[PDB]
């Protein structure tokens, strides 16, 4: 049976979309932190 | 049965890596715009000071010709030769007294040298 | 170009000063004669050059010029049916230009620059190409020689030669980047040619010899080692593999051995017939000959050139069998070079990195998916020459740790002229279990069972032979004597194989299967007869035993009828007795 | 730290060494980047630093380097590896760089690859019995959790198959020990030094079949890979293993598939340095170098995690007195030696118990852990098998028909032992099944000859026949 | 205090510069972290320092400071029940200060400065005192720890503190010269502590092992060596000696060996009981642990620290047992240091002074009259780890010439799981003659005769084993087969001893004497039966053989009744049959 495989791949793409959406929230904050740390 | 969770783990890892790569390219683009900043002479002077104090007895200092005038006073004060090289676009390089030991303080070098240490903080800020 | 002068000469090693900027492992022209050498150590303003030619008569202060490129081989049409030296110089051209003696400093192209090739393209303008992709095909000797993009070249095709005959120097494909692609390309001998993926070998490399093809098989992508003392039969086995194997292309590397062997190949192979193509046998063979009296440093170059040529022919989709006739000579050359370098030696004077070099050489074999999407394989059979037959010497032990097959030859069998003289007790193969699915579909469904039965009989005979020798054959039981006789029959009728016999030289899998089936049937019938009171000495006088003994001399096309009649006679010799 | 201190003026390149002068700021043991005129960046580590010049060992090959354009720059003063829990399903090369195509690990910590020695006070005694499913291991050479049990093998011996079988069959028996943690299966850290494509493919196929790749960390230095990376591969593998076990309560099993290649790389480095050699040209500090790798396993008091090491090495001429197996046996807690004569008989696994040993066996066996009769049965089996071997040696000279009755009984016991106890194939045997088979073999001998077993155990278990174990 | 900077770093070796006035074998602070080091070569303005800690991360130019003093230990109350490293650092404090990993640069006093001790003075002001005299007493774990004057201190007592609680740093005694005597003093580990006289060893060091205490005894002041290959069991025998010996104080040195052995000692010893004191066994044991992965240079330091602590405890009148878990590791550390020194090695790469170092270490043991006029002894049992079991290696050969006892281990016995696996043929002891009066007075008036009879029986069995392996055991006569069987019975029932058994782990002299008497009586009566026409096969199945075999599992307090009834059974089973 491959129904569990289809469920697993749907879960994988859903988790990828969710993690991308979560990362989109603090993208500018991470950029600002990187610029602050790198600059002397 | 396990192949599905391999797929899930690989998808999550690939998405996280792509997000980190997007962060890296965005910070690179932001960092490359520093020549237009009014404080660009200040930051280039600070990094040149760091390079000079990290290399005692530097024979010469090498930087971009547009970046050259911003460091003339510091070079005169420290008594170090000042040279121009368009290849080094946004950094300061010292030749060293013997010509063998060289120190480089480019912003891109600092970025891709500290990215490994900053990855954990970036990930914890993005999700954690 | 970086250029300096000679500072020191000591054997095959030359130290050149003024070489600041020369890169490691680059090719240097040493002296006014332009001798080919390779840098192996940089120090200050000097460089340590390993000369691949004779250094006698050189003088301090002669110029040294660094070409800036590593030892590379020209890969393209024209290598087949030819013979090359250690650094890929055609010995035929050298003979035509110099005579019967090989003088140093001869400059000849690896591929003939004047021969025309029937070029026919496969790419079109605007096509996207990558490393290893096929540009077109060229007929060489019935083989379809595919012109491959160099592995590091990538771009978009702009211009293609329409058709006709062109030399290897003619640029057949020009990319939009301005790169001109010819029929040939250069590849460093020390860099393994990249592949898309490596596959598990599952097809046997049919050597044509019964013992190797049955008891200790080697897969298509496998690696085998055949060490033994002098006179054991290494060279004969290598030549039998070259003549009778099912490989598409055969690459023979005569590293530091007799020239007469190369002459024998060059004389016999053109008169022989290719077992697969049906044409001349020499048309599928490439010889890299570096005899023992040739410069010692060139042995390593010969080995690398041979393995790189084998990899290149693999990249076209062929199955290539590479034989290194003696890797111990390469080890000795490495030892001499290290001695000139004054490095700290490992055990028995060899350099400590000999194992690494052997592993790198043997790892280039295997069944792979080529960069062009085709399947190819390289089989490496490397012979070792341990001093005095001592298998504990470093070269043999280092080879044992990597190869998947170990064809150990015995001096005792060679003295008695029991050939191929493979010591079946000390030999082993790790490909036996992987090839069983192929055997069950291509030779017989019960072939593994028969092979296991034969091996078990050999083991029992070996175990009982110690008792027989220590106490006496007359003190053993009837069944034990029958086991001894069956083991002797196997040894003298199935394991033995005359390479110089016009029929026994090659033996198909079907013929060996039939022979061992007959042997097992005779063994079962003799066991049944002994269990019903029939004396063993009466059994040993049957003419069926003679028929089984001479079965191996029957030709392949005649063999099935002989096998059927011999099975019928095996049944009859004990049914008539009742 | 943030600025690229760059050194030119290379004065000597030869083999695995590279000399750079005026490199006073390069700390001992630091990691450096070697960039040539092409722009390709190699790796390197400082092994000697002076006021005049510093000696750097090069990981990759030295092809293409020249004294005019080569440049050396500092990376970090201490060789550190970025470890994280996300490595549990990733593959890395010999120097920790990913090779599966996935993005690099985001590091939670940066631990030194050399590590630190475990305080003996902080250690706790390893006493948890691991059931490997192999009779010759479970009964006679018991492997406990946190033990160093290398496999001594040869050229053609199936060490890799045995290691894969152990990895896929290893499990604790909390029910026998009166515990109910039901701990999740072992995490596997696989380090390969100079592995061939055949063995690597076999290991990968086995791990895919058993599904253990999702919880496996792979450090693969292949035979065609640079030989100097074998110096760092076990260090990084054991750094990851120690991190996982002692910071996340994982039960880590570490497999070093070929320590002979590691010793060869060590010998090459030492010979390039003209170090005073030990036996057969190996460096005199090889014992300490191997100890710094082996002694990183064990169990720590107050922590649930554990590290179990199963190194694999090939005795070159099946030589147990070779320096590599000798030093390994002196460092590790026993060995599982493979027998070529047993292998030629078609017996798998070809483990001969006589040279095999488990130093920590008595900690994890006995009443309350496996069974009360375990140790006595093991001792009786050892004595009876040694007697059978001696009788074999005797009949090799004086003949079989001249024996007494008890000598024939001992030969029969030895034959049946080799055929049934040692030879089990790929089947997984419980400790109870192995003990039952051992008692069936011991029952072939008279009750009075079992001098090493107590009367109570004999009365409880003696009597069963071989044909009664299986149909 | 002499300054300096680092010039070269290469592994554990650091070369300093600007260190004029630095003395040989002084303690140095290497780097800004203050790593402990020792000067081993002076060369002009440069000093060669070996570092007792890891040198990774060090930089050229870091300061090097010489303390001006050699490696010294703090000798006083507080060493018992503790575990130390090679530099005498308490590992419990290191654990609680730095966690589960041993980090370099940790500084902590060997003796706890916080703990208070019950001072009990026994000297009075105005008394003239010499080095080695007992100033007072302090209870530690039931032992009476005597506060000794430093060996090189003379004067007259001016003031003495009253009885009470004080720390080790309190100046309990102040002399008229103004010098202050504390509860502890320092002593260079490389200088032997002086003694008034050395006595002849007349009492045995009872190890609790039958073979070691009977066939190869070691005196109370003697030295013994137990070499063998890995897996032979020398560590188990050393742990058994630590558990069961009659020594007052046991000093265990884990020189470059497995840390799990040290962990097992730390965990199991507190749960055991002192065989004479009745308290915990750990209360009489001092551990100096330097595991295999600890720095190499610390192994020699650990050996010297252990021997100095043993000598100090001897100076208080105790009988001290010192076990060096491996001296071959110390030899290997010396070899590595020499390799870093670039000096010409001796045979097998060891430095030439290895034999001198071993002799100096072994000659610090012995039964002596202390400076205080009391009696004390040190027993050294050093294990050796020859490479590959080769007893011809330099360390074992140099050990042969200085030890009084040599307990050679056999790998063949270890393979058969027969323990202690002492090779009787290759073992010897030189203390047998001197210990005879003690055996007569304390064990039995005929104990030496029984021991010699057992030795002669073993010699006869060894001298018949060649005939046994030539023609078989059945081909021998009944008397010779009886001798062989009696030797086998001895090997199985008296020499064999299970260290992990709850009762067989320890065996007193009386029990071994009883077993020997039983064996001799059985042998004599069996010989009489053989002369009487009785066959050997019914002798070998007598029920009393079970009693003889199981005699070693009988408890010590129950043994005498078992022994007398076994003697009665032995005489009956031969007299009654007639
Ligand atoms: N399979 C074989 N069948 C028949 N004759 C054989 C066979 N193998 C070896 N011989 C004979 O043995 C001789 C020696 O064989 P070679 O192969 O030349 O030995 P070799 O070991 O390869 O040579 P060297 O000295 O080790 S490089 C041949 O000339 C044949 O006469
Ligand atoms: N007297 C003994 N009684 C029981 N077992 C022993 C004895 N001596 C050694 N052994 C066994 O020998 C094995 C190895 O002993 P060990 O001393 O640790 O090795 P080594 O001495 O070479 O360091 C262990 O399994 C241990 O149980
Ligand atoms: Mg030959
Ligand atoms: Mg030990």
């Amino acid at each position: 049976t491959e129904a569990l495989l289809a469920r697993y791949r749907e879960r994988a793409e859903a988790e990828a979309k969710a993690v991308r959406e979560k990362a989109m929230a603090r993208l500018d904050e991470a950029v600002a932190l990187v610029l602050k740390e790198v600059l002397p | 049965e396990s192949a599905g969770e391999l797929l899930v783990a690989t998808a999550r890892t690939q998405a996280r890596g792509e997000v980190l790569e997007e962060v890296r390219r965005r910070v690179r683009e932001a960092l490359e715009a520093l020549p237009q900043k009014p404080e660009w002479p200040e930051v280039v002077r600070k990094l040149a000071l760091e390079a000079l104090e990290a290399l005692p007895g530097a024979k010469a200092l090498v930087a971009n010709p547009e970046d050259l005038p911003h460091l003339e006073a510091l070079a005169r004060e420290r008594g170090v030769e000042l040279q121009a090289e368009p290849a080094l676009r946004l950094g300061v390089r010292a030749v060293g007294a013997e010509g063998k030991t060289q120190v480089e303080n480019s912003l891109l070098a600092r970025l891709d040298r500290a990215w490994d240490a900053l990855s954990s903080k970036v990930a914890q800020a993005l999700w954690g | 170009m970086i250029q300096g002068v000679i500072q020191k000469i000591a054997g095959p090693a030359v130290i050149a000063k003024g070489m600041l900027g020369a890169r490691m492992y680059d090719i240097c022209k040493v002296g006014e004669e332009g001798l080919v050498g390779e840098i192996i150590r940089l120090d200050g303003d000097t460089a340590f050059v390993q000369v691949y030619e004779d250094t006698s008569g050189l003088k301090v202060g002669e110029p040294v010029v660094s070409t800036g490129l590593p030892l590379a081989v020209e890969l393209g049409p024209g290598m087949l049916n030819g013979i090359y030296d250690g650094i890929q110089r055609p010995l035929e051209r050298i003979r035509e230009k110099t005579g019967i003696y090989i003088t140093r400093g001869v400059v000849v192209h690896a591929l003939d620059r004047e021969k025309k090739w029937a070029w026919t393209p496969m790419v079109k303008p605007g096509d996207e190409v990558r490393g290893g992709m096929v540009l077109g095909t060229v007929p060489e000797f019935g083989f379809t020689h595919k012109i491959l993009v160099p592995p590091d070249v990538r771009g978009r095709v702009k211009e293609v030669k329409p058709a006709g005959e062109y030399t290897v120097e003619e640029p057949v494909v020009v990319l939009e980047d301005g790169t001109e692609l010819k029929m040939y390309h250069t590849w460093p001998v020390r860099r393994a040619r990249p592949v898309q993926r490596k596959l598990d070998p599952n097809t046997p490399f049919l050597t044509g010899m019964r013992i190797l093809d049955v008891l200790f098989p080697v897969a298509m992508g496998g690696t085998a080692a055949i060490p033994g003392p002098f006179g054991a039969g290494k060279s004969v086995t290598q030549q039998s593999l070259a003549k009778w194997s099912n490989a598409d292309v055969v690459v023979y590397v005569g590293c530091g051995e007799r020239g007469n062997e190369m002459t024998d190949v060059l004389v016999e192979f053109p008169e022989l017939t290719d077992p697969k193509t049906g044409g001349p046998l020499m048309h599928r063979t490439v010889l890299i000959a570096n005899t023992s009296n040739m410069p010692v440093a060139a042995r390593e170059a010969s080995i690398y050139v041979g393995v790189t040529i084998a990899e290149y022919f693999r990249d076209q989709g062929f199955s290539v069998a590479l034989m290194a006739d003696s890797t111990s000579r390469w080890a000795e050359a490495l030892r001499e070079i290290s001695s000139r370098l004054e490095e700290m030696p490992a055990e028995e004077g060899y350099p400590p990195y000999l194992a690494a070099r052997l592993a790198a050489f043997y790892e280039r074999a295997g069944k792979v998916i080529t960069l062009g999407g085709e399947e190819g394989a390289v089989t490496i059979v490397g012979a070792v020459s341990p001093p005095g037959g001592d298998m504990s010497e470093p070269v043999t032990q280092s080879t044992l740790r990597i190869v998947g097959a170990f064809w150990r030859l015995d001096a005792s069998l060679a003295f008695r002229r029991h050939f191929p003289a493979i010591n079946w007790n000390g030999s082993y193969s790790l490909f036996t279990s992987a090839l069983d699915p192929w055997y069950r579909e291509n030779v017989a469904e019960d072939y593994p069972e028969l092979r296991d039965a034969i091996s078990e009989l050999l083991q029992r005979e070996a175990g009982l032979q110690e008792i027989v020798q220590l106490v006496g054959p007359d003190a053993l039981q009837d069944a034990e004597r029958l086991v001894i006789e069956v083991g002797r029959i196997i040894r003298e009728d199935f394991l033995q194989q005359n390479a110089y016999h016009e029929v026994d030289a090659y033996c198909s899998m079907k013929k060996a299967y039939g022979i061992m089936k007959m042997i097992l049937a005779f063994y079962k019938e003799a066991e049944a007869a002994i269990k019903r009171g029939v004396s063993i000495d009466e059994i040993l006088q049957l003419p069926v035993l003679e028929r089984i003994g001479r079965a191996r001399y029957v030709s392949e096309e005649e063999f099935p009828a002989y096998f059927e009649e011999a099975m019928k006679e095996i049944q009859g010799a004990f049914k008539a007795l009742a | 730290d943030l600025l690229k201190k760059e050194y030119t003026g290379i004065t000597y390149i030869s083999g695995p060494l590279l000399f750079v002068e005026n490199a006073k700021d390069l700390a001992y043991g630091a990691i450096v980047d070697i960039k040539d005129g092409t722009g390709r960046v190699r790796g390197g580590q400082v092994i000697e630093v002076s006021e005049e010049y510093a000696v750097i060992q090069v990981f990759e090959e030295t092809t293409g380097l020249d004294l005019a354009t080569t440049s050396v720059s500092l990376v970090e003063d201490v060789a550190r590896l970025g470890v994280s829990k996300e490595m549990l399903g990733r593959r890395f090369n010999g120097i920790g760089k990913p090779i599966d195509g996935l993005p690099p690990i985001t590091p939670e910590k940066r631990l030194p690859i050399t590590g630190l020695p475990l305080n003996p006070v902080a250690r706790r005694k390893p006493e948890q019995f691991i059931q490997t499913g192999i009779s010759t291991i479970d009964v006679m050479n018991t492997l406990v959790r946190g033990q160093k049990l290398p496999i001594f093998s040869g050229s053609g011996l199936p060490a890799n198959e045995i290691a894969a079988q152990i990895a896929r069959q290893a499990t604790v028996r909390p029910d026998l020990s009166g515990e109910g943690e039901k701990e999740e299966p072992f995490a596997v850290v696989f380090a390969a030094m100079g592995i061939t494509q055949r063995e690597l493919s076999y290991f990968i196929q086995e791990f895919e079949r058993t599904g253990a790749l999702s919880r496996s960390v792979l450090f693969l230095n292949k035979a065609d890979d640079p030989t100097i990376e074998r110096i760092l591969t076990p260090r990084m593998a054991l750094t990851v293993a120690e991190y996982l076990a002692f910071e996340h309560d994982y039960h880590v099993l570490v497999i070093l598939t070929d320590m002979t290649n590691y010793c060869e790389a060590l010998r090459e480095i030492g010979a390039a340095r003209e170090e005073i050699p030990g036996r057969r040209g190996y460096p005199g500090y090889m014992y300490t170098d191997l100890a710094t790798i082996y002694e990183r396993a064990g169990v720590v008091e107050g922590k649930k995690g554990s590290v179990t090491q199963i190194p694999i090495l090939s005795m070159p001429d099946d030589d147990r007195t070779h320096p590599i197996p000798d030093l390994t046996g002196y460092i590790t807690e026993g060995q599982i030696q493979l027998s070529r004569e047993l292998h030629r008989k078609g017996i798998y696994p070809p483990i001969d118990p006589l040279p095999s040993l488990s130093r920590l066996m008595n900690n994890g066996v006995g009443k309350g852990k496996t069974r009360e009769d375990h140790k006595q049965v093991s001792d009786q089996l050892y004595s009876a098998y040694a007697n059978g071997v001696d009788i074999r040696k005797l009949v090799a000279i004086i003949g079989e028909d001249a024996l007494t009755e008890n000598d024939r009984r001992y030969l029969q016991f030895a034959d049946a032992f080799e055929r049934f106890f040692i030879n089990q194939g790929q089947q997984n045997r419980s400790i109870e099944e192995s003990l039952q088979i051992a008692w069936a073999l011991l029952s072939m001998l008279p009750q009075g000859e079992l001098k090493r077993i107590s009367k109570d155990h004999i009365g409880k278990y003696y009597g069963q026949k071989l044909e009664e174990i299986w149909g």
